[PDB]
C-alpha cells in the first residue's frame, strides 16, 4: 500500500481487534539506529506480521508505547515523545493520517484509556502526571499529579465517562471519579501493581496484575483482594477479559508466557509460544475462542482456547 | 579482565599495514585450501577470534574477493560494547554471510568446525595479552586440517640504557603498594632517549595449532648478550616477530619493522638497580613465562656482569588476568 | 552558562543532536539504550534476545561522545527493588549501561536517587568506580522536593499533610548524604539538583550548600509566563538561579515546550539574560577568581 | 589456595562432639537408606570430600559398623601432604574399603556415583571457606536420591560493641596496603571482652545437593537489630548453624552452642568507624555474598541510625580464592 514502510519494526507493542474482525497492530524500534514507530491495519489477521499484506500502514514520528481504538477509525497512540497522538483511517481505509499530536507530557507517554462515552480518553507518563482530553477539540481537559512516580497503567471504566482507575511505581492503585472535588481514592503494602483489568460485566469489579507475577480480584465497594493467583514467575504486563457472557481472562508477562483464567482464577490455558516478552492479547470478535498475541520477538500468534 | 574503549579500536583501525597484511595472508590460505574446479561448491569457514569492531571480518572478505572463493564468516567477540558495532554493521551491511558471537573463544560451543581461524590477540611481547592460552581454548573447533592465522610468533629481547628511562619507571611509585612494585612490571613505551646495547635476540615462541599431548605456556630463556661498549643496563626491550601466513609477516623489531605500522609500541622490563657494564662483557638475562589457572607473568634477573633480585616473583608485582 | 537538553526520546541521534546544537544547547543528556527496552540476563528465552542491544558508537564521532553525550540510567532499571529478580537484572544492566558509557568515553552519567534506600544502587555504582581505568563523572539526580511532598491534595483518603516537618521537608539531602556516604566520598560522584515549580523554605534549600552540585535541572513546566508570552521564572526562582550561577552549575532544561507560540530556545534566553544581568565582580572577586576552594599549604614564614 | 599443617589438622582432631555428631548422622542415614532385609547384600558408596589425615573416613567406618551395614569408601583430598597421612593409614589399617583420592573434588573423575557424600568444609560465617562452591563441583557424582552430610547450613550475625577489639582491629595496619584495608576483612577471633547488642539473626542459607537450573551462590540479606541499651557500635560477631542429617546439628550460636566443640571460633566483620547508637533505635545492617569465576567476598554496610561506608567493595581488601 503506498505510504506504507516497506519494513515493520521488531518490537510489536499493541495488538486490537476491531468490532469487525480487522487488526491494528502497534510497533516500536527499540534497538539499532532508528527509535521511531509504526501503526499497522491487518483485515486478514493470519496475513501478520508480513508488510506485504497489510490494508494499511503508516511511520510514527517515535516509538509507541501504547494505543487505542477511538470507535472504528480513530487510533489513539502514546508516544515516546511525550505526545499522545490521535490518527485517523481514512474513508477507503487504506491511509492512515495524522489528526492531532499534542506534546502535552514532559516524558514518555506510557498508557492511553478511551472513556466510556469515546468522546474523551485518559493519558498517563513517566512525568508522574494523568490527563483528561477532549478529542474533538484536541485539548487536556484536567491535569492531575495525584502519584508520586510514573504511571503504569490507565483504565477507563467501561460503562462510567467519568470513573477510571491508575497504578503506579509509588505502589498506589488509585479509583477516579471526576464529579468530585478530590478525584482520586487509593484502593498494607506490597508488590507493585503494573496492570488494570475492569470486568467487562460486574461494573465495581476489576483485576490488577503485579510485578511479582500475580493477579488479583478486587472489588471496589468492599476494598479488599480476598481472591489471588501466583499465574506468572514475572511481572504481569497486560490484563484482558474474553468476549464471552462468563468471560476468561488473558494475563501475558515478561516470562514470554500467555495464561488464560477462569472466574476463580484457575489455569485453562497456558501458552509458550513467544520467546521474548508477550507485550498484548486481543480476543476475536468473530470467534470468541480464538486469542491473538504480539511479542518483541516479532510473532503474531493465534490461540485457541478450550 | 578489562574492555577496551571505542577509541582505542578506532585509533588501531587506522593502521596502514597490518590489516593488508592480514588480507593478503587469507588471500594465500584461500587459494591454498580450494582449487579452481571447486571455487563455487567448497564454502570455508572461516573465525574471526577477537573480531572487535570489525576490521578483520572486512579483510576476509575482500580477502575471499579477492581469491574468487566461497566463504561462512563468525565474528566472536567478549567485549560487549564492541559486539553492538558488530551486531549493527551485520544488519546494515554484512548480512547472513556474517554471524555475530557475544562470547569468550574459551567459551564459545561452535555449530560447526572453522578450516580458518583469525586471531590479533598480540601484545608488543607476542604473548603477553594472553594469545597463546586463548587460541588453546579455540583450537578444540577448528578442524584436523585447520589453519590458525597467525601460525607463529616470537619474541624479542635487547639490553638497553638509558638514565631518562630509570627516572620515568622510579617516579612510578605508589602509595599503598610496595615501594618497588614499579620496577617489577612491564611499560608499553615508545622508547626514544636509550641506547641499546646489544641485538635483539629471539626469547619466546608459540606455534597455532598445538598438537602436542601436553600442552605448556611455561618457558624459560637464557640469553647472553655481547656488549662491545662502556655502559649503564637500565632494562630490556622487548619486541615481536609474527607469521601471519607463510611469507606474509609482521614485525616490529626494530631491524625488520613493518613499514607505518604504529599497532604494537615497544615494551620495558626494568631492573631495580642500574647495573654497570664495561667493554667486552656478556650481558645474561633469563627470563621465564609463568602461571596457574587464574593468571599468566613474568619473571626475570640479570646473572651477568653481575646478578641482580629476581623481578617480580609469584607475580606479586604484576600479572594478567586469565 | 554552560547549558544542556534533557531529552528521554531520541528516533535519529544525529538529527537530534544538530537540532539541539541550533538551539544553541552546549550538551544533550539522553538515554544510551532504548529506555522501554528492558533486557533479561538470568532466565531463558528473553535472555537470549538477538542484538544489537543499543545503537552503534559510529553514530558520532569520538569528539560528540566525550563532550556533547550525558548518558542516563534506564527508567526501569531498580536495584533496590522488594523483588529479587528485579534486583539481579538491575545490577546486571546498572553495570551494563555504565560500562557502554565508560565505552564512549561519556563525560557524565546520570544516575537518580527518587526513593529513601539506594543502598545496592550505591553498592554497584561503588563496583564500577572500583573496576577497570575509566573517569567518568556520575551525577545524581535528586529534587529539592521530593515528589510524594509536592503531589496535588486530589487523594480524598489520603490528605497531603498541612501540619511543618522540619526535618521531613529535608529528606531529599539526606538520601544525598546516605547515598554519598555509601560510596565513601567518592570524587566521581556529584549533585543533579532538580529545581520544581514550588520552592521549598530555605532551610530545605541552605541544606544543598558545601555539597558537589555539577547540574541544575529546571524542568520548562517551572517558567510563568510574561505579558509577550515568553518564558519567565518568579523573584524566588531567579534568586535560586544567581546562588546557583556563583557555583558554576551547568544548567539541564527537562520536558516539552509549554510555551508553544514562542520557539523552544526562549527558556535558554531567558538564563542567559539572568546571567548577563548579575551583579558585575568587584575589586576583591577581580583577583580572587580562580581560587576558589583550591587549597593552600600556608607558608613557612621564617 | 593454601595448604593445611600438620598440627592444624592434629588440634581439631581432638573435638570432643563434631565427629560424634558425623558417626551419628551417617549411622541415621544408613539405617534410613537400607533395610534389614538388604544389610548384607547393599553396599553404600561413600565418599568423604575432604578427608584431611582421615578422621571422618574414621567416623564413617564405626557409624556402618553401629548401623551393622555395608560400605564402600573413598576419601577424596586435594592437600598433597594430608594424603601421605591417608595413604600410610590406609596401606597399614584401612585396606581395599578405603580408596584413597589426591585430587581437588571440583575436578576428580569419580568412576561410580555415591549414596552419600560426606563434608566438613564449613567456615566460622558456614559458607565462608567456600564449602557452596566446593559441593556444587562435586554433586554430579551423587546418585539423583543421594545424600550430603551436612545438608543445610545457616550462618548468623549479631552487632557488637568493643573497644578493645576495635583497636586491635585499627592496630592491624601494614605498609605496602591501603591505611583502611584492616577494616574490610573478617577475623576469626573467640570473642571475650564484648558485649552483643541484639540477639544473632540468621543471614545466609545453603542448601546441598542444589537441584535449581540456576544455581546462584551469591547472596544479599538486611537485618534489623533492635537495641535496647545506649552503646557504641563496633562490628558483627558471625556464627553458624548446620543440618548434618535430620535432628543430627553443629552449632558455634552462642544460644545453642554445641558443647565442648571448639572447631570454630566466631568470626568479626569490622566497620572503619565506630557508630553511636541509643536506646530503643535499631541498627540495619547489609551483608552481600559477591562472586566471579577466581573468588569469592563478603561485603557490608550499615544503614542505621547512620550509614557507613560500603566496606570491601569488589574485594579490593579481602578475597577468598577458587
Ligand atoms: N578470549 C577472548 N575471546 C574473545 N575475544 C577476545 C578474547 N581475548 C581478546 N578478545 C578480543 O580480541 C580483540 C583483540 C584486538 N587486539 C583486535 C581487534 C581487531 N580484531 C583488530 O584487529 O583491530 C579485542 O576486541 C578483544 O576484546
Ligand atoms: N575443593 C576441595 N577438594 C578437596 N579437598 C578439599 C577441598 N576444599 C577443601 N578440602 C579439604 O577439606 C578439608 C576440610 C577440613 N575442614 C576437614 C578436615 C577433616 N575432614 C576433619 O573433619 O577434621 C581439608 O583437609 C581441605 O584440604
Ligand atoms: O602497543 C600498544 N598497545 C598494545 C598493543 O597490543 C595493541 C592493542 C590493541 C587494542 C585494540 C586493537 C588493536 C590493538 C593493537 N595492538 C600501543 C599503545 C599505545 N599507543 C600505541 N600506538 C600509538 C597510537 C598512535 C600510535 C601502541
Ligand atoms: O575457627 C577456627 N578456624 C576455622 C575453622 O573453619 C576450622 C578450620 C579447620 C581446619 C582443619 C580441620 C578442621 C577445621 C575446623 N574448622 C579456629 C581457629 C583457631 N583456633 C580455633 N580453636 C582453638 C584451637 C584450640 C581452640 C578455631
Amino acid at each position: 500500500p503506498p505510504n506504507a514502510p516497506a519494513c515493520m519494526e521488531r518490537q510489536l507493542e499493541a495488538a486490537r481487534y476491531r468490532s469487525d474482525g480487522a487488526l491494528l497492530l502497534g510497533a516500536s524500534s527499540l534497538s539499532g539506529r532508528c527509535w521511531a514507530g509504526s501503526l499497522w491495519l491487518f483485515k486478514d489477521p493470519c496475513a501478520a506480521p508480513n508488510e506485504g499484506f497489510c490494508s494499511a500502514g503508516v511511520q510514527t514520528e517515535a516509538g509507541v508505547a501504547d494505543l487505542t481504538w477511538v470507535g472504528e477509525r480513530g487510533i489513539l497512540v502514546a508516544s515516546d515523545s511525550g505526545a499522545v497522538e490521535l490518527w485517523e483511517l481514512d474513508e477507503n481505509e487504506t491511509l492512515i493520517v495524522s489528526k492531532f499530536c499534542k506534546y502535552e507530557h514532559d516524558d514518555i507517554v506510557s498508557t492511553v484509556s478511551v472513556l466510556s462515552s469515546g468522546t474523551q480518553a485518559v493519558s498517563g507518563s513517566k512525568d508522574i502526571c494523568i490527563k483528561v482530553w477532549d478529542l474533538a477539540q484536541q485539548v487536556v481537559l484536567s491535569s492531575y499529579r495525584a502519584h508520586a512516580a510514573q504511571v503504569t497503567c490507565v483504565a477507563a471504566s467501561p460503562h462510567k465517562d467519568s470513573v477510571f482507575l491508575s497504578c503506579s511505581e509509588d505502589n498506589r492503585i488509585l479509583l477516579w471519579d471526576t464529579r468530585c472535588p478530590k478525584p482520586a481514592s487509593q484502593i498494607a503494602p506490597g508488590y507493585l501493581p503494573t496492570s488494570l483489568a475492569w470486568h467487562p460485566q460486574q461494573s465495581e469489579v476489576f483485576v490488577f496484575g503485579d510485578e511479582n507475577g500475580t493477579v488479583s480480584l478486587v472489588d471496589t465497594k468492599s476494598t479488599s483482594c480476598v481472591l489471588s493467583s501466583a499465574v506468572h514467575s514475572q511481572c504481569v504486563t497486560g490484563l484482558v477479559f474474553s468476549p464471552h457472557s462468563v468471560p476468561f481472562l488473558a494475563s501475558l508477562s515478561e516470562d514470554c508466557s500467555l495464561a488464560v483464567l477462569d472466574s476463580s482464577l484457575s489455569e485453562l490455558f497456558r501458552s509458550q509460544a513467544h520467546r521474548d516478552f508477550v507485550r498484548d492479547a486481543t480476543w476475536s470478535p468473530l470467534n470468541h475462542s480464538l486469542l491473538t498475541t504480539v511479542g518483541w520477538d516479532h510473532q503474531v500468534v493465534h490461540h485457541v482456547v478450550p | 579482565m578489562d574492555n577496551l574503549e571505542s577509541q582505542t579500536y578506532e585509533v588501531f583501525e587506522k593502521d596502514p599495514i597490518k590489516y593488508s597484511q592480514y588480507q593478503q595472508a587469507i588471500y594465500k590460505c584461500l587459494l591454498d585450501r580450494v582449487p579452481e574446479e571447486e571455487k563455487d561448491t567448497n564454502v570455508q569457514v572461516l573465525m574471526v577470534l577477537g573480531a572487535g569492531r570489525g576490521p578483520l571480518v572486512n579483510a576476509s572478505l575482500r580477502a575471499a574477493k579477492q581469491a574468487d572463493r566461497r566463504i561462512k564468516l563468525y565474528a566472536v567477540e567478549k567485549n560487549p560494547n564492541a559486539v553492538v558495532t558488530l551486531e549493527n554493521w551485520q544488519f546494515e551491511e554484512w548480512g547472513s554471510q556474517v554471524t555475530v558471537v557475544s562470547s569468550d573463544m574459551r567459551e564459545w560451543v561452535a555449530p560447526e568446525k572453522a578450516d580458518i581461524i583469525v586471531s590479533e590477540l598480540l601484545g608488543s611481547f607476542a604473548d603477553n595479552e594472553l594469545s597463546p592460552e586463548c587460541l588453546d581454548g579455540a583450537q578444540h573447533f577448528l578442524k584436523d586440517d585447520g589453519v590458525s592465522i597467525p601460525g607463529e610468533y616470537t619474541s624479542f629481547l635487547a639490553p638497553i640504557s638509558s638514565s631518562k628511562l630509570y627516572n620515568e619507571v622510579r617516579a612510578c611509585r605508589e602509595k599503598d603498594r610496595d615501594p618497588e612494585a614499579q620496577f617489577e612490571m612491564p611499560y608499553v613505551v615508545r622508547l626514544h632517549n636509550f641506547h641499546q646495547l646489544s641485538a635483539p635476540q629471539p626469547c619466546f615462541t608459540f606455534s597455532h595449532p598445538n598438537r602436542d599431548p601436553m600442552i605448556d605456556n611455561n618457558r624459560y630463556c637464557t640469553l647472553e648478550f655481547p656488549v662491545e661498549v662502556n655502559t649503564v643496563l637500565h632494562g630490556f626491550a622487548g619486541y615481536f616477530e609474527t607469521v601471519l601466513y607463510q611469507d606474509i609477516t609482521l614485525s616490529i623489531r626494530p631491524e625488520t619493522h613493518s613499514p607505518g605500522m604504529f599497532s604494537w609500541f615497544p615494551i620495558l622490563f626494568p631492573i631495580k638497580q642500574p647495573i654497570t657494564v664495561r667493554e667486552g662483557q656478556t650481558i645474561c638475562v633469563r627470563f621465564w613465562r609463568c602461571s596457574n589457572s587464574k593468571k599468566v607473568w613474568y619473571e626475570w634477573a640479570v646473572t651477568a656482569p653481575v646478578c641482580s633480585a629476581i623481578h617480580n616473583p609469584t607475580g606479586r608485582s604484576y600479572t594478567i588476568g586469565l | 552558562v554552560s547549558s544542556g537538553r534533557d531529552l528521554n526520546c531520541v528516533p535519529e541521534i544525529a538529527d537530534t543532536l544538530g537540532a539541539v546544537a541550533k538551539q544553541g544547547f552546549d550538551f544533550l543528556c539522553m538515554p544510551v539504550f532504548h529506555p522501554r527496552f528492558k533486557r533479561e540476563f538470568i532466565q531463558e528465552p528473553a535472555k537470549n534476545r538477538p542484538g544489537p542491544q543499543t545503537r552503534s558508537d559510529l553514530l558520532l564521532s569520538g569528539r560528540d561522545w566525550n563532550t556533547l553525550i550525558v548518558g542516563k540510567l534506564s527508567p526501569w532499571i531498580r536495584p533496590d527493588s522488594k523483588v529479587e529478580k528485579i534486583r539481579r537484572n538491575s545490577e546486571a544492566a546498572m553495570l551494563q549501561e555504565l560500562n557502554f558509557g565508560a565505552y564512549l568515553g561519556l563525560p557524565a552519567f546520570l544516575l537518580p536517587l527518587n526513593q529513601e534506600d539506594n543502598t545496592n544502587l550505591a553498592r554497584v555504582l561503588t563496583n564500577h568506580i572500583h573496576t577497570g581505568h575509566h573517569s567518568s563523572m556520575f551525577w545524581m539526580r535528586v529534587p529539592l522536593v521530593a515528589p510524594e511532598d509536592l503531589r496535588d491534595d486530589i487523594i480524598e483518603n489520603a490528605p497531603t499533610t498541612h501540619t511543618e516537618e522540619y526535618s521531613g521537608e529535608e529528606k531529599t539531602w539526606m538520601w544525598w548524604h546516605n547515598f554519598r556516604t555509601l560510596c565513601d566520598y567518592s570524587k566521581r560522584i556529584a549533585v543533579a539538583l532538580e529545581i520544581g515549580a514550588d520552592l521549598p523554605s530555605n532551610h530545605v534549600i541552605d541544606r544543598w550548600l558545601g555539597e558537589p552540585i555539577k547540574a541544575a535541572i529546571l524542568p520548562t513546566s517551572i517558567f510563568l509566563t510574561n505579558k509577550k508570552g515568553f518564558p519567565v521564572l518568579s523573584k524566588m526562582h531567579q534568586r535560586l538561579i544567581f546562588r546557583l550561577l556563583k557555583l558554576e552549575v551547568q544548567f539541564i532544561i527537562t520536558g516539552t515546550n509549554h510555551h508553544s507560540e514562542k520557539e523552544f530556545c526562549s527558556y535558554l534566553q531567558y538564563l542567559e539574560y539572568l546571567s548577563q544581568n548579575r551583579p558585575p565582580p568587584n575589586a576583591y572577586e577581580l583577583f580572587a577568581k580562580g581560587y576558589e576552594d583550591y587549597l593552600q599549604s600556608p607558608l613557612q614564614p621564617l
